[PDB]
């Protein structure tokens, strides 16, 4: 029938698609990098334990300017502190208590969140009446949020449970483009800094990287054997790192589309649940599910450290614009700053 | 200026502090509970039977003891990822119509793979077998024999630590007591006195499900405090 | 990438027997536990059985004790599954599918409408 | 309904077909230069004076 | 007073509830302090227990030294006062730490969905500064009093003799009630109340409802064993000087037996409450 020799063509592509790809295969990361000094073993330690908090931390975010956080916490708040004074500046009660991400908008002056209601919430951080309330009930989506990143102080991009990922005017509050293709629910994204291109991650075992302004998917990316729990921009932007539950950490580049190494040890076994690169990109920071971060060399694929500490698992992970620092929430709802 | 607002952000936090600590209070005192069934559970009677967008939250009380009792129903069928939330709700209220041989496995499935769950390895589970009078009813029929799905039922008896109704005419116990013993031998697989199932007989005209649900409730935490304020 | 292909299926007498392979290529065997799921015609997506990492802790649905069988070989990446015996009632189509995460003894949502790890999967027909 | 979504499968694929590509070694080479180039910026690769932390 | 009980018995029942006592109040405050940081008011009734055992260890050796050298005080008078100051206070502290963690084990398992303010670290160390504070001023009557008695055969018999202050007899009375007799029958009720809500619940199994049972019949022995023949046989002494307004140094004689018994509740009691304890174990 009609589907058959279709999908005969689809497995042609992929054939095609596959070659080529081969075809850009020429030598690994290792081979290039084996003979670079190796960093060595760095050491970090928690000089800041934020904490006030009733239930597991879900999600953080950092701002602009490396001095102010927000993070979210299944008791039902979005309270963001100082993290030079340890002081609690804001603290933001929310209608629905199951928030499963926060995002601390470029501008310093509004943070988002959303959870299990499938409404991202927008708060107004610096009103004039100096009471935060929120701004915009963000509705239309059908699954939970998984991750809300602030492309500008005026459109927001959000990842659901039903397979989809949008771009939201906040000014209206209708959606703008509606970005689908994963058969799994999209997880984590992640923008780049020239904000026209984001990578998104779902429980397909797939990395789709989309456009803004066409609302088409560009690239595909399949390394994975798992679901996908975090990703994150390399910050030149052409490469992102991602997370599975697969207990490995791969890194994708985009322009020639294929892994470049994948970042795990035998005795890892559990998941990862949050990763990110620091400024020079020299450091691949990934959360784990054990109770602690592991620390990677994003060029010799070597574990340079741990940031163990952690009571419960590790949920979210953040590093600052300046590099200065590096925050990691959990379960145990404590947030800890690294330095 | 510098010292003023510095001082100046103590106060905020202060008043925060003062808020969150209020808020605390209320946080340990309020009971979460989880409500899981599929379509045809049958979480709509009870739920119905105790109260009086996305996640439907239902707040009942009883004894000075609030419950909140939270159902999710706007997600999709794929739970593997947002059932991880709930990995500190005080019990899981399963709700599984018995009276349905060909959805019973898959509730069986669900409930194994809930207790098997590494994040909610630590939940009780109150068991609800929901609909026992369509289950009697359809045993004295006799047109749907339990031999056609569940090939263990002929060999079984019921147990002598049974109480069966003046009416129950022991067909309809016996057929009881194989649905509950097929769910509790996926509870005794696994497990320490961290986890336990509470199962209990209802149908849509119970109404004292609130109490059974605040007892089974009283005996986790109980257990919970014999763990921790070093009895155990 | 995460393939699964399925093999075996095919019209036969009822009380035959035929045996549905599944290849598994695209990520590591030994550490996941399959599963079987079929479909029958006005029906949604059912259970069959399950077997987890190294060949033990073997599980069936109610209906087909006895007359399944499930094995796995890792040398090979291969689910097996003979049917034995069949009825007019196990008209449907069969998928491999797999556990969500590896290392793991809890399966979620392997019988849902879309599933990710999941293969296309062949129909078995039974028919006089 | 099913060609359908099959259908979609095939465009979108072929469309992530005709992408021009480039060998690994120099998107390699491009990493390595940019880790290289940003070394001395960055305060977890090379740990900075207690003066510029604003933690300590 | 025979001096050769007190110069032979009084020395090894002592120096061994030193060495046994001293370890185990360290590692129980050590367990207390980080249960407390996990925010349980029982780590902080532990730790305030603990402290009492173990201030006792550290004060034993006066008192040692004394029994051994025939009951005489060749140190300051002051020295003497001092050490049966702290003596005192840490018995009846640790009389009141036993009843506090019983009523708070009681309200937390018979109890476990109500009474949420009770059970806070705000609460816990009220009542702890709150009993160490009303000890103090409770004991601080003998400081101002003397109780160095100088015996010419030359011997300072400090709180040794019979007869002695009737004023000391009020307060035998007021501490034989109001140290042992409100915690002994508040732990048994506490405690049988623990037993029949352990019982009654599901999730225990068999086994573990055995180990709670012959733990809580432990402690309740180990707190009668201890305790009852002090108080027993200090009522004992009053009725037979104050109500008289050989046999009474027979009598004396036990009593120093006694305050040897109730020396061994240093080393009965940190076990019986962290060492079986699973949480501190780990």
């Amino acid at each position: 029938s009609e589907l058959d020799q279709l999908r005969q063509e689809a497995e042609q592509l992929k054939n095609q698609i596959r070659d080529a790809r081969k075809a850009c295969a020429d030598a690994t990361l290792s081979q290039i990098t084996n003979n670079i000094d190796p960093v060595g073993r760095i050491q970090m330690r928690t000089r800041r334990t934020l904490r006030g908090h009733l239930a597991k931390i879900y999600a953080m975010h950092w701002g602009t300017d490396s001095r102010l956080l927000v993070s979210a916490s299944q008791d039902g708040k979005l309270i963001i502190w100082d993290s030079y004074t340890t002081n609690k500046v804001h603290a933001i009660p929310l209608r629905s208590s199951w928030v499963m991400t926060c995002a601390y908008a470029p501008s310093g002056n509004y943070v988002a969140c959303g959870g299990l209601d499938n409404i991202c919430s927008i708060y107004n951080l610096k009103t004039r009446e100096g009471n935060v309330r929120v701004s915009r009930e963000l509705a239309g989506h059908t699954g939970y949020l998984s991750c809300c990143r602030f492309l500008d102080d005026n459109q927001i991009v959000t990842s659901s449970g039903d397979t989809t990922c949008a771009l939201w005017d906040i000014e209206t509050g209708q959606q703008t483009t509606t970005f689908t293709g994963h058969t799994g629910d999209v997880m984590s994204l992640s923008l780049a800094p020239d904000t026209r291109l984001f990578v998104s991650g779902a429980c397909d075992a797939s990395a789709k990287l989309w456009d803004v302004r066409e609302g088409m998917c560009r690239q595909t990316f399949t390394g994975h054997e798992s679901d996908i729990n975090a990703i994150c921009f390399f910050p030149n932007g052409n490469a992102f790192a991602t997370g599975s539950d697969d207990a490995t950490c791969r890194l994708f580049d985009l322009r020639a589309d294929q892994e470049l190494m994948t970042y795990s040890h035998d005795n890892i076994i559990c998941g990862i649940t949050s990763v990110s690169f620091s400024k020079s990109g020299r450091l691949l920071l990934a959360g784990y599910d054990d109770f602690n971060c592991n620390v990677w060399d994003a060029l010799k694929a070597d574990r340079a450290g741990v940031l163990a500490g952690h009571d419960n698992r590790v949920s979210c992970l953040g590093v600052t614009d300046d590099g200065m620092a590096v925050a990691t929430g959990s379960w145990d709802s404590f947030l800890k700053i690294w330095n | 200026d510098q010292r003023n607002e510095e001082k100046a952000q103590r106060e905020a936090n202060k008043k925060i502090e003062k808020q969150l600590q209020k808020d605390k209070q209320v946080y340990r005192a309020t009971h979460r509970l989880l409500l899981l069934g599929a379509d045809n559970s049958g979480k709509s009677t009870i739920v119905k039977q105790m109260r009086i967008s996305g996640i439907f939250e239902t707040k009942f009380q009883v004894d000075k003891v609030n419950f909140h009792m939270f159902d999710v129903g706007g997600q999709r069928d794929e739970r593997r990822k947002w059932i991880q939330c709930f990995n500190d709700v005080t019990a899981i209220i399963f709700v599984v119509d018995s009276s349905d041989y060909n959805r019973l496995q898959e509730a069986l499935n669900l409930f194994k793979s809930i207790w098997n769950n590494r994040w909610l390895r630590t939940i009780s589970v109150i068991l609800f077998l929901n609909k026992q009078d369509l289950l009697a009813e359809k045993v004295l029929a006799g047109k749907s024999k339990i031999e056609d799905y569940f090939p263990e039922f002929a060999r079984y008896t019921t147990p002598e630590d049974a109480t069966p109704e003046p009416g129950e005419d022991p067909r309809v116990t016996r057929a009881k007591y194989f649905i509950r013993d097929e769910f509790l031998r996926i509870s005794t697989a696994s497990g320490d006195g961290r986890h336990y199932c509470y199962p209990h007989f209802t149908c849509a005209v119970d109404t004292e499900n609130a109490r059974r649900i605040f007892n089974d409730c009283r005996d986790i935490i109980q257990r919970m405090h014999l763990r921790q304020y070093e009895l155990l | 990438q995460v393939q699964l292909q399925e093999s075996g299926g095919g019209l036969v007498q009822p009380g035959g027997s035929l045996r549905l392979s599944c290849a598994a290529s695209g990520f590591t065997f030994s550490n996941y536990k399959m599963n079987w799921v079929r479909q029958a015609p006005g029906k949604g997506l059912e259970w069959v059985s399950d077997i987890s990492q190294s060949g033990a802790s073997i599980s069936y649905t109610g209906s087909v004790k006895g007359r399944f069988t499930i094995s796995r070989d890792n040398a090979k990446n291969t689910l097996y599954l003979q049917m034995n015996s069949l009825k007019p009632e196990d008209t449907a189509v069969y998928y491999c599918a797999r556990c969500p995460a590896p290392f793991t003894r809890d399966c979620f949502d392997v019988t849902s409408t879309t599933y990710a790890y999941r293969g296309q999967g062949t129909q078995v027909t039974v028919s006089s | 309904a099913s060609i359908a979504q099959a259908r979609k499968l095939v465009e979108q694929l072929k469309m992530e077909a005709n992408i021009d590509r480039i060998k690994v070694s120099k998107a390699a080479a491009d990493l390595m230069a940019y880790c290289e180039a940003h070394a001395k910026e960055d305060p977890l690769l090379t740990p900075v004076p207690a003066s510029e932390n604003p933690f300590r | 007073e025979q001096h050769d009980l007190d110069h032979y018995l009084f020395p090894i029942v002592y120096i061994f509830v030193i060495i046994v006592s001293i370890p185990a109040n360290i590692g129980s405050l050590c367990v207390s302090f980080l249960q407390a940081k996990k925010e349980s008011e029982l780590g902080i009734y532990l730790f305030s227990l603990s402290l009492s055992d173990l201030l006792y260890a550290l004060t034993l050796p006066l008192w040692i030294d004394y029994t051994w050298n025939k009951d005489n005080w060749t140190f300051s008078p002051a020295l003497c006062k001092g050490s049966a100051f702290l003596m005192y206070m840490n018995f009846y502290s640790s009389t009141a730490f036993l009843t506090c963690i019983a009523v708070d084990r009681y309200l937390a398992v018979v109890y476990p969905l109500k009474f949420f303010f009770l059970r806070t670290r705000r609460f816990a160390l009220m009542v702890s500064l709150s009993i160490w504070i009303l000890e103090t001023i409770f004991n601080a009557v003998m400081l101002w009093e003397d109780e160095t008695v100088v015996e010419y055969c030359n011997f300072t018999l400090c709180y040794d003799k019979y007869p002695l202050e009737k004023w000391q007899i009020n307060l035998n009375l007021f501490r034989t009630c109001t140290g042992y007799a409100i915690p002994l029958v508040t732990i048994l009720i506490c405690n049988r109340k623990v037993y029949q809500a352990v019982r009654h619940n599901k999730a225990t199994e068999n086994k573990e409802k055995k180990r709670i049972i012959k733990l809580l019949v432990s402690i309740t022995v180990i707190f009668v064993l201890c305790f009852t023949p002090f108080h027993v046989m200090l009522l004992i002494r009053c009725i037979l000087e104050h109500a008289v307004n050989n046999s009474g140094k027979r009598t004396y004689t036990m009593y120093r037996i006694t305050v040897a018994l109730t020396s061994l509740n240093c080393v009965a009691d940190p076990i019986l409450y962290c060492f079986v304890t699973e949480t501190g174990r780990y």
